[PDB]
């Protein structure tokens, strides 16, 4: 049995961290109340939203 | 009466949804300018067309 490295634990840690980051993103989305918060998510939607905000003002 | 037709053409030439004019006639049946479609499907050609006639 290979004990110098724990590949199963490495895979578990990787999936755990890459789901922790997305749960953090979902938490920030829930706290802010809008789906488009940080640039990168739906850039076109962000542009149209900015144009509509200008229009409503 | 003149003021009211002035207002009518003002609405016709100033109505705007997304920095595009709607009542001018750019989406009429014989629209020589452009045509607009509503992609309402998850596939390549699942779309539909809507006509907005001239309202000037």
């Amino acid at each position: 049995m290979i004990i110098n490295h724990n590949l199963a634990a490495i895979n578990s840690h990787r999936v755990l961290k890459f789901q922790n980051e997305e749960v953090s993103k979902n938490m920030e989305k829930l706290s802010s109340g809008m789906r488009i918060n940080r640039a990168g998510d739906d850039a076109s939607g962000l542009a149209v939203s900015e144009k509509m905000r200008t229009q409503v003002n | 009466v003149s003021q009211l037709i002035d207002e009518v053409d003002r609405i016709a030439s100033q109505a705007e949804f997304n920095k595009m004019n709607l009542l001018q006639g750019d989406f009429a049946r014989g629209s020589r300018a452009t045509s607009m479609w509503f992609h309402i499907g998850p596939n390549m050609h699942q779309r539909e067309r809507v006509f907005i006639a001239t309202m000037t």
